[PDB]
């Protein structure tokens, strides 16, 4: 089976450089060009460039050209990308590619490699009760996961018993260079004087664990 | 440089019907076009090639067609797995540019407004010198919402920040969170904290609000 293994993840610091690695198998390693593909969160593929294994031909995309630095070991059929003076803008999903036998496709990629440039250090969330001061048919609780780095935090309800009309949404990025997230769940009204409600919020980089129960 | 104008940006549509995505090269790249589709959180993967070759495994409801320089995806009877987003890219000459994307998402038959619901900031989080009200859209449709924060009737801006869900798979909806940051001195200076809500499911724009001390 092709196959080409990439690391999950990288957090790095501004002003540094990061090598992202690519592990090709299962074909001849000297075959097939290697390109490199970026992806901003939440945003389109942007196309840095492609080398050719077996000889070490390069071509960059001038956007990136001293930006991304394009090698690799023959040897230990891997592709490497470093990626140098990292900023903000460079923390994105970064997905190696192999050619196809029409030269002309991506019929293979790696799956990503996320970068995330940032100078804040590791911090477990606060985590405060969400409940509406308040006839209506459902009711809402929540916790807002506030102030951590990095992600990402898992949060569950009930210890996992309640996934029904649970929302956690995506994270986003303060000013702090902290995180911040909501999660909540929408319940029947007549359960609120039966059933308690508890979000468990763990944030592995921390070694935090968040029990905390709201009270409609 | 060859770069490639994809449309449209998004597209919704529902099981059963057909769409076209379109890419314009910005000079001739002969045949030289692929297709991508990406899930949410996944590596993108082909669907065609030489513009108009379906690659392994692709179902024959998708297509693909040259006329020049443009280029154009057809998908015929879409069923669930097809919504996500859609990416062109060219091979003639360096750089191998993508187009911008397309983003398909399912249209729900009906239109399904916000359920609304404002939280006070805590006790605990306003010990701390900050004081951060949510205001959550649940389970609406379609995306297009506008939340407006007002305070003691005053429009507020640039101290909020929205979040949104990924459309859920089962029911077609979104939910979506916006949420109000300010400083304890801030907060205090005021009493009325409300999200107004405008949605096509709402005749009329809905309030919730909370004075400030009574919960």
């Amino acid at each position: 089976q092709v196959q080409l293994q990439q690391p999950g993840a990288e957090l790095v610091q501004p002003g540094t450089s990061v090598r992202l690695s690519c592990k090709a198998s299962g074909y001849i390693f000297t075959t097939y060009w290697i390109h490199w593909v970026k992806q901003r969160p939440g945003q389109g593929l942007e196309w840095i460039g492609e080398i050719n294994p077996n000889n070490g031909r390069i071509n960059y995309n001038e956007k990136f050209k001293t930006k991304a630095t394009l090698t690799v070991d023959k040897s230990s059929s891997t592709a490497y990308m470093q990626l140098s003076s990292l900023t903000s803008e460079d923390s994105a999903v970064y997905y190696c590619t192999r050619v196809g036998v029409m030269i002309t496709t991506f019929p293979y990629w790696g799956q990503g490699t996320l970068v995330t440039v940032s100078a804040a250090s590791t911090k477990g969330p606060s985590v405060f009760p969400l409940a509406p001061c308040s006839s209506e048919s459902t009711a809402a609780l929540g916790c807002l996961v506030k102030d951590y780095f990095p992600e990402p935090v898992t949060v569950s309800w009930n210890s996992g018993a309640l996934t029904s009309g649970v929302h956690t949404f995506p994270a986003v990025l303060q000013s702090s260079g902290l995180y911040s997230l909501s999660s909540v769940v929408t319940v029947p009204s007549s359960s609120l004087g039966t059933k308690t409600y508890t979000c468990n919020v763990d944030h592995k980089p921390s070694n935090t664990k968040v029990d905390k129960r709201v009270h409609h | 440089d060859i770069q490639m104008t994809q449309s449209p940006a998004s597209l919704s549509a529902s099981v059963g019907e057909t769409v076209t995505i379109t890419c314009r090269a910005s000079g001739n790249i002969h045949n030289y076009l692929a297709w991508y589709q990406q899930k949410q959180g996944k590596s993108p993967q082909l669907l065609v090639y030489n513009a108009k070759t379906l690659a392994d495994g692709v179902p024959s409801r998708f297509s693909g067609s040259e006329s020049g320089t443009q280029y154009s995806l057809k998908i015929n009877s879409l069923q669930p797995e097809d919504f996500g987003s859609y990416y062109c890219q060219h091979f003639w000459s360096t750089p191998f540019t993508f187009g911008s994307g397309t983003k398909l998402e399912l249209k729900r038959g009906t239109v399904a407004a916000p359920s609304v619901f404002i939280f006070p900031p805590s006790d605990e989080q306003l010990k701390s010198g900050t004081a951060s009200v949510v205001c959550l859209l649940n389970n609406f449709y379609p995306r297009e919402a506008k939340v407006q924060w007002k305070v003691d009737n005053a429009l507020q801006s640039g101290n909020s920040q929205e979040s949104v869900t990924e459309q859920d798979s089962k029911d077609s909806t979104y939910s979506l969170s916006s949420t109000l940051t300010l400083s304890k001195a801030d907060y205090e200076k005021h009493k009325v904290y409300a999200c107004e809500v405008t949605h096509q499911g709402l005749s009329s724009p809905v309030t919730k609000s909370f004075n400030r001390g009574e919960c």
